């Protein structure tokens, strides 16, 4: 039957108004494979025919419009929209010609802003990577992990953009007649579905230069036509459902205006800093090559040549506004230009004080929003929130411009392709975030992470990755997986190690990157549980890498975080960790492998750099021995067995006996736990008589730790031969460099003057 | 293998020898008259390639046994086809395929 | 059994008890000191 | 070489940071009062139940989000901007040769500006948005408290009645529970935290003095709001703070104020037994002493307003 | 009730209530689950003060007790003839309180009804909060396992005319109404309750199996849709069997939009897409045309 018969057969229209919903809800949020499958049921011809049909019922018109949007222009728009906030601008001659441009051509600079959204915006944005839909392909058999996840189905964009403009032009023309028969059920079904398609097309940057001009002219032909009949969409009465959609159209233009402002100022930097660099060379050359003035020119040279580059620019830019003193070794000509540019930015961006028509976007949208709410009591909360979210932005341009600067960055040419391959891999991680973890996503995430790591620029611009949310997104991925139903190690392993590997590699490049990652320590230390980091990394590994050597952040550690590790260590060192028991290992009420790798974090948090932080060593020592069930209490003198007796039976059960299961054997792990404990006690010992001789607290802690481990057993441990050098051995027990943890303990606690210096 | 019944006379001495990319326009319908794929909806020819299949081999030989202007109604059995697994969500497993391949040979 | 559990179960029907004076006629007087009672748990319909 | 041989893109990035922190945001925004001015005078361009343009709708929009429980409060970045703009609609325009005539012009200007908001239900919004925090000490309650001070600055006898009537109308519990919880989370002057700062300064890389107390603006604003509640010897509101009749629980905010003062007194006394031996007070110690004493004065004034009007 | 402390004492024995002070052990993990024992002295700190509950909770407790008694009587009546195929003379002994249970079910359904949306925000939220509190109060003291037992004891019969009447009579007209009222009460108890839906999610397989009942599908679909839309965690628990059963239910009951709504709920979760369910629906519902 004819599909238009559903305008009367309401029994089948309701079912078909929900079948379309299921069509666009089974392939929503990515899933580009199903979107290709749907192209066999609703081909391009049906969608294009339904786009222009005027006899279709109300609900079915909106259903078909959103089905096309959610099949062809959904995955390729969500990725673009999310990343659009970050601005990355190259420094090319094309970008050089770009300026703020308060139009001074044929008139004063305080002219109309010039149709925002038609500029030469040149921020780095990858293409959409569309794929043509076909159903006669071979469909090769490949694994889920190795599957090259499909792209969005393709559709002629030139036909779609030309068509979409035609419907909007006709709709705004047919709306002026106020006829008693809209295209759909009412005016809401006539203007909303077409407006949604236009808004979706705008954010993908598909409309050209003249296409945007037609949209701007049709939206408002009074303030956007530069060189009631043909009235704009802002004039005629519209319901709330249509007012909501037009708030999104104007939102894009405001983002376009902001993007033009930030890109222009960044391009202005290369024009200004080049002059400053040339002037700085001449100023230094004149002052230095002419030394006949005086022999004490160091005063005028230290502040300009023996200072960090941050202080150079900050002091230089502190001029021209310092209460008409200007306090600078900088000329007057270039000083005026910077002030001139600042006034140009202020005039374009809001403040201009230095029945009137708007003549610009910043006043047109502000008056419209005021007019909308004063005409009637707005009912829909979504429109109320959207109205003020748009009005507030236009009443404060400096705040939005200021907030956009931290995400703004500049890059030199010949490295755009290096940045190009990084944004695409970043987008894949962002896209996979809204998808449940799966073998296909897990494999794809690893591939994207691996490409990101050594791409070209992960080391060149660490500050770029400080912004852009590079580390936060990878951490957010880890948080979701690590939650689980009280257990997460079994839940998709081999991926948490890689994400932790990225974070560890992210901290080794810069201190600020390490500083930012240190802020997430409460959660990071909380989930330092099972571990099982035989390869890659562990949740505690990144925590250790955040305080490896700071001398400023190690002092900022609280007391709960340190007291948590030792409390976790006490429980760890009292059980057998039944994971080891799965291999048939003997049962002992103490974890040799778990304890050894647990206190290594404290070894980094108490030995900052060649010293012992007394602000944390005193706290660590107290809580370390506060609970007697720590430091291997079974054979450390607490239980009555003795530390010297611990290594005796350990050797007899390590020298290749057939009394244990198969490289994680109870060998080196048994005796490495105490060696790390000895080292950890050595690190927190007082350095030298600088606190020992003066203060009495240093020796008090020294005496306490001295009583814990008597010198009578140190000589016995060190005197025990390592092993036969020749035939060789492995990581079984008593390694040749094991005579290091005890040696440093002797140096920092007891020392040798005349007695032990002989034996 | 496949059925090579004709619908139009066309011309004969334009067989595809090897290597050259042939241009065909295909309409594909399942049994019971149900239709799933048709390049006429998209107005774009498939631009078939020989050797590097990337397609159903039954469709490949059905197009090979054709020449200029010779519309062929192919009856591909579910052996040289998507197989016992079928295309998920479009082609159910173990079904014959009916094709309406018309070769234009734009090369 | 009668438990002494508290905390999150403080806003449920388990901890609800009603006082039943032996004064059948004038049962609505204030609970005087030393007045005998027939304390009743309502959820299970039982008497302590 | 900081002078030359630096890449142009790196040099441009250095210019962006310096320009942002030096030339931008200097002094010239002055758009807070311009917003509210044209936001209310356009209630009816051509003309009862129709609310002011956003003023009785934007406020009601925020009030609606304060009633949806959600067991938590969202970040709501939109509320940050507007609750500050409305706060600065009277705080920024806060009305040795000040004559009487100019004094009345200032006082009448403030009263009219506060009447621009409290007549639209802004007083109700402050009470609701501070109850939804439920003791949360985030930026949600900092903006609400700041708005509650500007809308109550000088002790308006009208706004005080509106707040008291609303509290005694709903008879709900949680406004005082959040207030009591916010008092307990207030920090005091710390010594061991101060000791850590000295080592760090000896050698970014510092908290810029925001490590000892760091609860400076919020602690004063919480008590300033309480003092401003019963300011003009409001006998009705003074009794309400001590004990609420319609509510099912009594919190006795007055006793809570004494409890915080006790901790602050002990904190400063312990800080006193640190410089007793030394005859020289360091610059860092001077700032910490000023920070604690300034807060202590604000606490003392709040206690006085609970007793004056005996 | 304003911090007026008092002690409770037995009259005959003369003992007093203090802490039992039992052996401390981590067996039952009872933070405060200590038995109250009449003791001579205890620790002289077991004085308790009195607080008054509100009319709403008092009424909720009283109806909980009455409905529990009625439901216990009903389930006893149902299990009395569970294994008694009398045949001739189907009714014998005590009779099921069909009228009383019907009236109680109708009254409870009316009691637990969602508030109308034609009211202002303040009273709408107040009524919603009161409804949630009363629903939680009913849920905690059973009333969910009770109705589950009622429905799964009733559903042992399918024909509803003869094989449902082999163990009863005069209840032929009181079968469909009871089943529908029980389904409606089950739906209304968990309608809009996160905690109740999470607790009820245990028997999702049972709910899915109940779809192909042909007698209670209208209520069972509503319950399934409500639990899916209120507890977006059972989507991972959904297997292929549930999807196939729902599709078969659609094919058995003809074209419907509630089935499509349920499938849409089985689709993407609260902000996270479930590719397993998406592909299952795509490869089941629509390669299977006609």
């Amino acid at each position: 039957m004819d599909i238009l018969e559903l305008s009367e057969r309401l029994d089948l229209q309701r079912f078909h108004s929900h079948t379309l919903r299921l069509y666009r809800a089974v392939c929503a949020l990515g899933n580009n494979r199903v979107a290709h499958a749907l192209c066999s049921h609703v081909d391009q011809a049906q969608l294009l025919h339904a786009l222009e049909d005027a006899h279709l019922p109300g609900p079915l018109r909106a259903g078909y419009y959103d089905l096309l949007i959610s099949i062809h222009l959904e995955s390729a728009c969500r990725s673009r929209r999310s990343m659009l906030s970050e601005y990355i601008v190259p420094l090319t001659p094309e970008t050089r010609a770009i300026t703020l441009f308060p139009p001074g051509r044929k008139g004063g600079n305080a002219r109309r802003h010039g149709l925002p959204g038609v500029g030469v915006t040149t921020s780095l944005r990858p293409p959409h990577h569309f794929s043509p839909p076909c159903f006669v392909a071979a469909l090769p058999a490949a694994g889920v992990a190795e599957a090259p996840a499909r792209l969005s189905p393709a559709i002629p964009l030139e036909a779609l953009r030309d068509k979409a403009l035609r419907m909007l032009g006709e709709a705004v023309r047919d709306g002026g007649q106020h006829a008693r028969d809209p295209v759909g059920g009412s005016v809401e079904f006539q203007f909303v579905p077409v407006l949604k398609l236009v808004s979706t097309l705008l954010v993908m940057g598909i409309f050209g230069d003249e296409d945007v001009k037609q949209i701007l002219k049709m939206i408002e032909p009074e303030v956007f036509t530069e060189e009631d009949l043909e009235e704009g969409l802002l004039q005629m009465k519209l319901p709330e459902s249509v007012k909501l959609q037009m708030c999104n159209l104007l939102e894009y233009f405001c983002d376009q205006e902001l993007q033009h402002r930030v890109e222009s100022l960044a391009a202005f930097a290369e024009r200004y800093v080049d002059k400053l660099q040339a002037n700085q060379r001449s100023r230094y050359a004149l002052l230095m090559r002419a030394f006949t003035m005086s022999a004490a020119e160091t005063a005028r040279r230290t502040r300009e040549f023996r200072s960090p580059p941050q202080e150079q620019i900050n002091m230089l830019l502190h001029f021209k506004d310092e209460a008409d003193e200007e306090d600078c070794p900088l000329p007057e000509d270039i000083r005026q230009d910077l002030q001139d540019f600042h006034q140009d930015l202020l005039a374009h961006c809001g403040i201009q004080l230095e029945e009137k028509k708007p003549q610009s976007l910043q006043e047109l949208v502000s008056h419209m929003v005021v007019r909308w709410a004063q005409e009637d009591y707005v009912q829909s909360p979504e429109l109320v929130r959207a109205m003020f979210s748009l009005l507030h932005r236009q009443y404060d341009g400096l705040g939005e411009l200021l907030r956009a600067l931290p995400r703004a960055y500049t890059i030199s040419p010949s490295s755009v392709e290096d940045t190009m391959s990084l944004l695409e891999c970043l987008g894949q991680i962002r896209s996979l975030l809204i998808v449940q973890m799966g073998p296909q996503e897990e494999n794809l995430m690893i591939q994207s992470i691996g490409n990101i790591m050594n791409n070209k620029v992960f080391y060149q611009h660490p500050n770029l990755m400080r912004a852009l949310g590079m580390h936060e997104t990878v951490m957010e991925v880890m948080v979701n997986v690590l939650g689980g139903g009280e257990t997460k190690e079994i839940r998709f392993p081999k991926m948490v190690t890689s994400c932790c590997r990225f974070l560890c590699y992210f901290c080794r490049i810069s201190r600020q990157n390490q500083r930012s990652m240190f802020d997430h320590l409460s959660y990071l230390l909380e989930n330092s549980g099972i571990g099982l980091g035989m390869q890659g990394s562990t949740p505690l590994d990144v925590a250790a890498a955040s305080v490896i050597d700071n001398n400023e952040l190690a002092l900022a550690l609280q007391e709960q975080d340190l007291e948590k590790v030792v409390s976790y260590l006490a429980g760890c060192g009292l059980q057998s960790c039944p994971m080891l028991l799965a291999k048939g290992y003997p049962d002992i009420g103490w974890n040799p492998c778990g304890g050894e790798r647990y206190l290594d974090f404290l070894r980094f948090a108490v030995f900052v750099n060649g010293e012992s932080v007394e602000e944390n060593a005193n706290v660590v020592v107290r809580l370390l021995i506060r609970k007697p069930e720590c430091f291997g209490p079974a054979l450390r003198g607490e239980g009555g067995s003795g530390l010297l007796a611990a290594i005796e039976e350990a050797i007899r059960i390590s020298e290749d006996p057939a009394r244990d299961g198969p490289r994680v054997h109870l060998g080196h792990a048994i005796m490495s736990f105490y060696a790390a404990l000895i080292d950890l006690l050595g690190r927190c010992a007082p350095e030298m008589h600088l606190i020992q001789a003066g203060k009495g607290e240093a020796l008090r802690i020294r005496a306490i730790l001295r009583s814990l481990v008597p010198l009578d057993d140190l000589v016995g441990i060190i005197s025990l031969p390592l092993q036969i050098p020749t035939q060789p051995k492995m990581s079984a027990s008593f390694v040749p460099d094991h005579k290091a943890s005890m040696v440093l303990f002797l140096d920092r606690v007891y020392g040798i003057e005349n007695q032990d210096f002989l034996l | 293998g496949v059925e090579i019944e004709t619908i139009s006379p066309g011309d004969g001495r334009t067989f595809p020898k090897k290597g050259q990319t042939c241009v065909v326009h295909y309409t594909g319908m399942l049994q019971n008259g149900k239709k799933f794929d048709s390049s006429r909806d998209r107005n774009k020819p498939f631009k078939f390639r020989i050797g590097k299949q990337e397609v159903i081999k039954g469709f490949e030989e059905g197009a090979a046994q054709m020449s200029l202007g010779q519309r062929a109604k192919l009856t591909c059995t579910p052996d040289v086809a998507y197989g016992a697994t079928g295309h998920p969500g479009v082609i159910p497993p173990n079904a014959t395929l009916i094709f309406d391949v018309e070769l234009l040979n734009l090369e | 059994l009668v438990y002494y559990e508290g905390g999150a179960v403080c806003t449920h029907a388990r901890s609800l008890w009603r006082l039943e004076p032996l004064r059948i006629s004038w049962s609505g007087s204030h609970l005087r000191w030393g007045q005998p009672l027939r304390i009743r748990h309502v959820t299970t319909g039982r008497y302590l | 070489t900081p002078l030359y041989n630096l890449p142009t893109h790196r040099a441009c990035n250095m210019f962006l940071e310096s320009y942002k922190a030096a030339w931008i945001l200097t002094e010239d925004h002055s758009f807070e009062d311009r917003m509210i001015d044209d936001l209310s005078k356009a209630g009816e361009q051509e003309e009862e139940e129709k609310k002011p343009d956003p003023l009785h709708q934007l406020v009601l929009h925020f009030s609606r989000t304060a009633l949806t429980e959600k067991s938590k409060l969202d970040e709501d970045y939109l509320y940050m901007a507007y609750a500050d703009i409305m706060a600065k609609s009277c705080h920024l325009e806060e009305g040795v040769e000040v004559s009487f005539e100019e004094k009345e012009m200032e006082k009448q200007r403030l009263l009219y500006q506060q009447s621009r908001l409290h007549t639209r239900g802004a007083a109700e919004m402050v009470l609701q948005m501070i109850s939804a925090c439920k003791g949360e000490t985030g930026a949600m309650v900092s903006s609400t408290l700041k708005l509650g001070i500007s809308i109550l600055n000088g002790g308006n006898a009208e706004v005080q009645q509106k707040m008291l009537d609303y509290l005694k109308d709903k008879k709900e519990v949680g406004f005082f529970q959040s207030i009591q919880a916010l008092m307990q989370t207030c920090s005091v002057l710390d010594l061991n935290a101060f000791e850590r700062q000295n080592k760090a300064e000896g050698l970014i890389n510092r908290q810029n003095g925001e490590k000892v107390m760091a609860d400076d603006e919020f602690t004063q604003d919480l008590f300033r709001f309480l003092q401003l509640l019963c300011e003009g010897h409001n006998n009705d509101f003074q009794n309400y703070l001590r004990t609420q009749t319609g509510n099912t629980t009594t919190i006795n905010i007055i006793i809570c104020t004494v409890d915080y003062l006790l901790r602050l007194q002990e904190s400063i006394s312990d800080f006193y037994w640190y410089y007793s031996g030394k005859d020289v007070i360091e610059e860092q110690g001077k700032r910490n002493f000023s920070k604690a004493m300034s807060v202590a004065k604000q606490v003392f004034n709040s206690l006085t307003e609970y007793i004056q009007g005996p | 009730y304003g911090e007026s402390l008092c002690f409770v004492q037995h009259v005959a024995s003369g003992l007093w209530l203090t802490y039992a002070a039992p052996d401390p052990k981590a067996l039952r993990l009872g933070v405060l689950k200590k038995k109250a024992i009449l003791h001579q002295e205890g620790h002289m700190d077991d004085a308790l003060f009195l607080t008054r509950c509100q009319q709403e909770e008092s009424q909720a407790a009283r109806m909980i007790h009455s409905t529990a008694g009625l439901y216990n009587q009903f389930i006893k009546g149902l299990d009395s003839f569970s294994g008694k195929p009398r045949g001739s003379g189907p009714p014998a002994g005590p009779a099921l309180p069909i009228e009383a249970v019907i009236l109680s079910l109708q009254d409870l359904i009316g009691y637990f009804e969602p508030p109308s949306e034609e009211l202002q925000h303040e009273e709408k939220q107040s009524k919603l909060r009161s409804l949630r509190n009363r629903q939680s109060l009913f849920q905690e003291e059973g009333m969910l396992s009770l109705v589950l037992n009622c429905i799964d004891r009733l559903n042992v019969y399918t024909t509803a005319a003869h094989f449902a009447e082999y163990a009863g009579e005069e209840a032929a007209e009181s079968w469909k109404e009871i089943v529908n009222l029980l389904s409606e009460l089950l739906a209304s108890l968990i309608r809009g309750n996160r905690a109740n839906c999470a607790l009820f999610s245990t028997n999702l397989d049972w709910v899915v199996s109940k779809l192909d009942r042909l007698e209670a599908s209208s209520g069972i679909l509503e319950v399934l849709y409500c639990v899916l839309i209120e507890s977006p965690e059972v989507l991972n628990i959904i297997q292929e069997n549930h999807i196939k059963s729902i599709i078969s239910l659609l094919d058995k009951h003809g074209r419907n939009h509630k089935v499509l709504d349920v499938l849409c709920s089985l689709c993407v979760c609260n902000g996270v897409a479930v590719r397993s369910n998406q592909d299952l629906i795509t490869e089941n519902l629509l390669p299977g045309r006609e």
